[PDB]
RNA sequence: GCUGCAGUUAAAAAGCUCGUAGUUGGAUCUUGUGGAGGGUUCCCCGCCCCUUGCCUCUCGGCGCCGGCCCGAAGCGUUUACUUUGAAAAAAU
RNA sequence: UUUUCGGAACUGAGGCCAUGAUUAAGAGGGACGGCCGGGGGCAUUCGUAUUGCGCCGCUAGAGGUGAAAUUCUUGGACCGGCGCAAGACGGACCAGAGCGAAAGCAUUUGCCAAGAAUGUUUUCAUUAAUCAAGAACGAAAGUCGGAGGUUCGAAGACGAUCAGAUACCGUCGUAGUUCCGACCAUAAACGAUGCCGACUGGCGAUGCGGCGGCGUUAUUCCCAUGACCCGCCGGGCAGCUUC
């Protein structure tokens, strides 16, 4: 199950077998679009930007109203950002952890749980970087962690 | 204290909790307070206040526990002072102050939806408040 | 994980059969499965079966009788090439009688005893009896 | 077991009270819903798992409250599914 | 002990976790009809869109009555696998 | 001499393509929401006992063992009362209960970062599994340098028991036990049971999340969310039952 932690659950959607509108909305393709473009000026990232859809307006999901997903909309307009939020909120979480190491230096669990989400990153950089999503020289380091996230 | 930065998007960081199960619920409210009272400068305005006291005496509307009920009479004094004041601001000014761009000072809601449903957010208001002294 | 999809789908129906049922689910539903199955149903160890249908990969539902003894799996897929065939099917087969060793060849998933017809080595799946 | 029972058709809710994913086909649990309480005159149509607060443009702003599964509505009726 | 072993107590799972090499890895991209060989549908030509994918042609044969038709020439993105040939000293 | 023909190379604007994206694994990663736990770090608060000290009261024995003795004692012990100081330690409550990778983890309150499970018609689209090299953590004892040293206590000195008694038992007592900074890498570090995945009986419980319900119960008088009752769905520590 768990990929550093020995855990095993469920929790996941479960989507189902239709999929036409259904019947029931609005906003035709091209509405939805605009709708959407607005979010990301705000910082809204692509998962929020499905939320705040899904929660309040008449989307079902927009990949049933538009022959696209959420991401690649945003990335046909060259507004999408240059690394994936997933990469950013691995980056994002483990600076606080080395920060909190410096100001403390007998935490021994945030030292040991820091190898796990540093570990967790080389991996996931080294899906994209073969994929040609990164350039072929780009590492993690502490200086380039602290200049990115930012 | 410094130009309306820090301080707006403080002001972003309390309309942002509201709703959830921790709310405290009057002390939004009262933090609202805390930043005006503490807002004794200039130009700038009288000026861009009034729209924080929409949202505040918003404040002074959604401490209640919901949709039935009615409300302590010292809590709808306060209500009336807060609409009282902002009639104040909103009189004498004219510039009409969630738009209408001048020299500039100093913004930005264009950049949100319309400076104007957010200006008729003060007919809103009075519109509840008619329907809050009829509960 | 799941690395060989086959593999656990026979051990179920292999399970189910010596409790005494007759009705079976085995999932994620390979096309590989239904071919496998389908030459298992002529020689007649099973009945009919239906395939439901999800986007996801499927399911697939079977009817079942006493008939069959054993169904296994044989893995990782070796290749076999007609004189090598006997040494095999003596090993995996109670008799020479009956029994069935399941391959694959370039001319279809087949039983063994129709390869020798079409002059087809191939790689080796599974077996029954 | 029984060790004889169907598995084609199965019963309405005895044999759908099950986990969703362990279900012939994968249905959701959740469902949409049409509302138009006083605090805020319009037709909003609101998820059931809200996760979020949902906002008024009347009188009021707040409509939801997201807990810790489906979504604690408020003095506000409003309701249908539909269909879904 | 590959075929074909064992590790609770008989000899025996690193104290525990991370991790590169190595090994291993989900689902998904085509079926019916006349003739021929074998049954009573099913397994060399073709047909629905495809059928050994194409052309382009030009030089040296086959045709039919200048004009026209079809074999050989580039090949189907690449391999493993399998099947057929070639080539394998004698003695044993 | 000049075009022409052929080959080759490079540039613009326009037609023609159904003009080009398989699904989202009862695989994984990531976001979001409400919770949960003696999980970890830092700061802070509290209790009683033990020992020592001062003061007050009464008088002869007190310690200890199977039985004794060493030892303690009219400058008075033990005992009773009152106040103060030091260091150590978190009882009963505390459970085939919980959390942690393991080693392990119980007084108050706050701060700092972390994590599991569950919910979701959100996101990414195979990003995975196990692992030579290499890496982090790793009880107690021990070593090095500082602080501290109540209590217990290897060593050691005594008293008994024993033919003998370097022991079991009694008194005293150093190192150590405690804290801070470096080392050390071992244990019956035991479920003596590798990790990941699939399939295959029944039954009653318990901890956590979500959902469904004839009702009692809290308050403000009334579906905020609390407690008790019944049922259902996940994943977790366990038990009972059998050809």
């Amino acid at each position: 199950g768990r990929m550093h932690a020995p855990g095993k659950g469920l929790s996941q959607s479960a989507l189902p077998y239709r999929r036409s509108v259904p019947t029931w909305l609005k906003l035709t393709s091209d509405d939805v679009k605009e709708q959407i473009y607005k979010l990301a000026k705000k910082g809204l990232t692509p998962s929020q930007i499905g939320v705040i859809l899904r929660d309040s307006h008449g989307v079902a999901q927009v990949r049933f109203v538009t022959g696209n997903k959420i991401l690649r909309i945003l990335k046909s307009k060259g507004l999408a950002p240059d690394l994936p939020e997933d990469l950013y909120h691995l980056i994002k979480k483990a600076v606080a952890v080395r920060k909190h190491l410096e100001r403390n230096r007998k935490d021994k669990d945030a030292k040991f749980r820091l190898i796990l989400i540093e570990s967790r990153i080389h991996r996931l950089a080294r899906y994209y970087k073969t994929k040609r999503v990164l350039p072929p020289n780009w590492k993690y380091e502490s200086s380039t962690a602290s200049a990115l996230v930012a | 204290e410094i130009t309306h930065a820090v301080v707006i998007k403080k002001l972003n960081e309390i309309l942002q909790a509201r709703g959830k199960k921790g709310t405290d619920r009057a002390a939004q409210i009262e933090l609202l307070q805390l930043l005006v009272q503490i807002a004794s400068e200039n130009n700038l305005g009288e000026g861009v206040i009034v729209k924080i006291k929409f949202n505040i005496i918003a404040s002074l509307y959604d401490y209640n526990p919901n949709l039935a009920t009615y409300m302590k009479p010292e809590m709808w004094q306060k209500c009336l002072d807060c609409i009282n004041e902002l009639m104040d601001i909103l009189f004498a000014n004219p510039n009409i102050f969630v738009g209408e761009n001048i020299l500039e000072e100093s913004e930005n809601l264009q950049n949100v939806d319309q400076p104007l449903r957010v200006r008729g957010c003060i007919l809103t208001l009075v519109e509840r408040m008619d329907e809050e002294f009829t509960k | 994980v799941r690395m060989n999809v086959l593999a656990d789908a026979l051990k179920s129906i292999n399970n189910a059969e010596k409790r005494g049922k007759r009705q079976v689910l085995i999932r994620p539903c390979s096309k590989v499965i239904v071919r496998f199955l389908t030459v298992m149903m002529k020689h007649g160890y099973i009945g009919e079966f239906e395939i439901i249908d999800d986007h996801r990969a499927g399911k697939i539902v079977v009817n079942l009788t006493g008939r069959l003894n054993k169904c296994g799996v044989i893995s990782p897929r070796f290749d076999v090439q007609l004189k090598d065939l006997e040494k095999w099917q003596n090993n995996l087969l109670p008799s020479r009688q009956f029994g069935f060793i399941v391959l694959t060849t370039s001319a279809g998933i087949m039983d063994h005893e129709e390869a020798r017809r079409k002059h087809t080595g191939g790689k080796i799946l599974g077996f029954f009896f | 077991m029984p060790l004889a029972k169907d598995l084609l058709h199965p019963s309405p809710e005895e044999e759908k009270r099950k986990h969703k994913k362990k279900r012939l086909v994968q249905s959701p649990n959740s469902y949409f819903m049409d509302v138009k309480c006083p605090g805020c005159y319009k037709i909003t149509t609101v998820f059931s798992h809200a996760q979020t607060v949902v906002l008024c443009v009347g009188c009021s702003t707040v409509l939801c409250q997201p807990t810790g599964g489906k979504a604690r509505l408020t003095e506000g009726c409003s309701f249908r599914r539909k269909q879904h």
